[PDB]
């Protein structure tokens, strides 16, 4: 894995640094590493592919070394360099597509393809170069069991869970009470509704609560906390819990009284925020507890007093919402987010070559089913395949 | 290793060991060449001197 | 173009690496490239500007070489380096503003300013240095006709198109049927509405369909697909097709039954998703086909049954929506997105110096009119000017 | 500050470049800088911490130099390098946590901790290395008073201000007129409402206006301008200005007629946009002026004509909105945004060690109260602490 990143880093630098007319002192330390790579890789044969429609390709390396005698690199040197680089780039492309496609339940952090099991010897250890990308740094730090952090912009930590809860209900569905939520991507939109608007609740206050457990512990998260959840604020008809009948929801929106957002780690309150909106911070957490309440307004104009009678027919239902959007967060495990394209590369390779469903990953690489049951073996497989996807995304655009 | 005679220009900033360390494919010969390349004393102070 | 990136890369590195007190071995390979640059650029004169209010500046290069031998760089060397660097940075700033401002219908990929046509000789080819940024890598790969990819975070692939379609309509506008949509940035919000709620449709099911053709082929796109389009879910009054009269839209929201999202490339179904929300992936596509349908709920509580009569007056109109947001995508052509500022730099240079409207780009650099008719000559001009904008964004902050 | 970035850059590179089996020519220029660092740092003692619960640690440096005699780096060299690197990484971690925690009203741009005041001597100036990150580049450019630019993705330039304005009001609250807005993060959502729908306004047109002053001058901003503000488009009950009574708001949405978005710098119109939506650009501005108007529709179908009578009871209130979202912008001063995590690191260090509220920063590091009153001394403190946070975010993940 280290030597695969090293091959790709030298091929990236040798497409970048070895150009026409450049001075030799700019590339004097790269040509020695590329010659060490050629010297190491000669005499060896590899075999990539063999699963799904990924074709079996045989790789044989017989190349001459590059010259170390120019002052300015002329176009002859650039053309022979482009030939050797194009062959090695095709090789590492097929090794990365052979490694992202395989998985194992037993020990997923180990290389699974034959080519990367062959590259994991000490004969190939002199290929090794700097490990400067974030994924290979976290690979090398977790290979020695130290703390890592992946910085994500809007991480997909929440599985898709659009549902509700009726704390007070009946088959008439004309006096309901409870919460509704949308957990999607990095965004929680929650809305507790009461049809009576707390006309018989004690002190005209109805307490709502919504507890979101996470799968991995997020660290140093900037979170936009806004009131008035926008999706649960227009009238809609909703199927029941058993899916038998449908019930109508005509909301009018009160502001959330007494918002308490708590960030729990192992049941301990790490951060708490009482009636503070805008951008908040949560330093260390794996559970988000939103505690908002609906208070009946004690003074109402005649336009408002016709909405909430004391009797039964409520044509306008009180609804109170919050919105919580994790903008950026540092997570020790791998995830998906709106910035990288690594999950897209993994799914593109697994869908392009018509790959059968294996023992670990969900069918079709369903990220909702992958983050719903995010086991440590699936975590190891996901980190390995994302690291190889980062390597191929360095070489192949 | 059947190499060139190495026309070596008088006034090269690198000694012939310091470019035989990079022209030669072998490890062992070149490993000893690199020991000789940057062999130097440690500048030590023991007992004031 | 390669030598302009090389000038800017050396000036960036020589502002970074040549500092006070640093060791000479850290900068021993940069000073040789900077001296090669001084040796190449001496004796040459340039002329920048001359269009709009961009002033004509004459450039003459007569500088001494950085050959003093130091072990740690003292402040004398830093001050003379800062002088030479500030003159070259002003030169390359004015060359980049002279190149981003010009365009050509005939061959836009060629340099248009006099200074960059003069820098495109082989006398200046020994300036050349590593080409490591993404735009100069894709420039060098498309100069040899190989595959490229620009990675965008929320790409502006959709032109602004807020409109609707009435599949069933009359001048009374009290029983309507059809779709509405908002295509903006990277976001499609579509909503098909029926006023009758499929009370006379066969099997109480009304089929909607919305086909969005793209202008360039996106590759490996992560896409957040949510139901219940939020913008078309509140009551509004809307002008008619001819703009004569206005009609009222009072929506109640059903969930989308039988969502089928297809990703078409050349009419062939590449990816398909049947009733799956959350984050989806689309590996290769240039057309997005959303096929959702409205089904009348067969079991309704008395709060719902008063909304949808069998007769004509429908005060509550059934509406079903979807939202499709491309979070990140790899596109072979250049675009604009929410991450880079290159389009902002191009428009800032073209608006600061009061530049007349030329033959290629839209008046005022309208990105909606630029991506509406995204011709290959306009594509070549846009890629060239974005590459020069990336170069100037390296030097000028 | 320069030497602290230099220590962290060498420790980052020496975790990256000094690996097992790598060639010596890849690391031949890094080992000399790391040996210069060891030679400079020996014989010196430091003392970190001493405020809040940050513990006092004493630092003594007595290390031997690294060998310069290998051809391929073996595991002995890697293990002794990992020892020296882990000690220096712990040192620079505690120096950065000692510097981010302190502040001064008098001159905040100066180092405040004892360790960084000791590192600001010319004895430690030979530690210095390349300054390539964006924050240390802008630090070095503003240390010489040149122009800088921080590129932000969705900058938090707006303080949280959710409020309204009643241009026409009475204690009955049945015929109201005025604007409502949400300024949050990078997003302005504004909506002017009239209950009469301009039935007595001249030419049936009511002019709205919303002027947002900024705190710092943004430059080259890409801005998504959409109509129909989504948050102020559903019915809600709202407390009055004095908080005494509540009033009801039942909106129906017209489209915004005659949108004029102006970008003011020092009262001068820099950019203007008349009825153009989608992505717009604003090259230089510190005030955003939105001028939209509500026009009564002259032709209405019978479904619309029942909404707006000539008499007093208006059960459906005309409402017209806009949404303005700054996607990316270049600002000369430091800010917070959705991309970086530096504010999260600063707040995590200040909240982890239970730090008392000082003279400059708001209690609890309230970013709304920090950008509401964004004084230049607070600007200098914020830039210094963000630079140190960037340094620690390079070393500590
Ligand atoms: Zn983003």
């Amino acid at each position: 894995m280290d030597v695969l990143y090293s091959l790709s880093k030298t091929l990236k630098d040798a497409r970048d640094k070895i150009v026409e007319g450049t001075l030799y002192s700019n590339v004097s330390d790269l040509i020695q590493q590329f010659n060490q790579m050629i010297i190491t890789m000669n005499g060896n044969e590899f075999q990539t592919g063999g699963i799904g429609n990924l074709p079996i390709r045989n790789w044989n390396f017989n190349f001459g070394l590059l010259g170390t005698t120019l002052l300015n690199l002329d176009a002859n040197y650039v053309e022979t360099a482009r030939n050797t680089i194009d062959y090695f780039v095709d090789f590492v492309d097929n090794v990365c597509m052979d490694e992202m496609v395989r998985e194992s339940q037993r020990n997923g952090i180990a290389p699974q393809s034959d080519s990367l099991r062959k590259l994991s010897a000490i004969k190939f250890k002199r290929i090794n170069f700097d490990n400067s990308s974030e994924y290979i740094e976290n690979w090398n730090l977790q290979n020695r069991r130290q703390r890592t952090g992946f910085t994500f912009h809007k991480p997909n930590i929440f599985p898709y869970s659009a549902s509700f809860t009726l704390n007070r209900s009946q088959p008439a569905h004309d006096n309901l009470m409870g919460t509704m939520w949308l957990n999607a991507g990095s965004e929680i939109q929650v809305a507790g509704f009461d049809y009576s608007c707390a006309i018989n609740a004690p002190a005209n206050i109805q307490q709502f609560e919504h507890i979101v457990p996470l799968r991995r512990v997020l660290t140093t998260a900037t979170i936009t906390l806004l009131p008035d959840a926008e999706r649960f604020s227009f009238p809609r008809v909703i199927n029941s819990a058993d899916g038998a009948t449908t019930w109508f929801f005509n909301p009018v929106i009160l502001r959330p009284n007494n918002v308490e957002v708590e960030f729990l780690l192992n049941g301990q309150i790490i951060n708490t925020y009482q009636a503070r909106f805008g951008t908040i911070v949560a330093r260390n957490f794996d559970t988000i507890r939103l505690s908002f309440q609906l208070m009946r307004p004690p003074n109402m104009t005649p336009a408002v007093a016709v909405l909430f009678p004391n009797a039964q027919p409520f044509e306008h239902h009180a609804t109170v919402g919050l919105t919580l959007r994790i903008e950026s967060a540092v997570c020790e495990s791998v995830l998906a987010d709106a910035s990288e394209t690594l999950l897209a590369n993994v799914t593109s390779v697994r869908q392009e070559y018509a790959i059968p469903v294996g023992p670990v990953f969900p069918p079709g690489m369903n990220w909702t089913d992958l983050i719903t049951n995010y086991s440590p073996s699936r975590e190891d497989n996901l980190q390995r395949v994302f690291t190889v996807a980062s390597i191929r995304s360095m070489l192949i655009k | 290793f059947g190499m060139q005679r190495m026309h070596y220009r008088n006034g090269d900033p690198q000694t012939p060991f310091q470019i035989a360390e990079q022209q030669i494919q072998n490890f062992q010969v070149a490993n000893w060449l690199h020991f000789v390349n940057y062999n130097q004393f440690r500048q030590v102070v023991i007992d004031g001197v």
